[PDB]
């Protein structure tokens, strides 16, 4: 998920857009 | 901006600007 992907490491724009509608 | 740690409301207040009019959704459990 987008907490263990961008919290518990670090995220990235490529990751972040991925959870948008 | 995007590339650090970003936890809680800090990563629900960097989604809020990257997807912009396009809204998002947050889901930590999944």
């Amino acid at each position: 998920g987008i907490v263990e992907q961008c919290c518990t490491s670090i995220c990235s724009l490529y990751q972040l857009e991925n959870y948008c509608n | 901006f995007v590339n650090q740690h970003l936890c809680g409301s800090h990563l629900v207040e960097a989604l809020y600007l990257v997807c912009g009019e396009r809204g998002f959704f947050y889901t930590p459990k999944a």
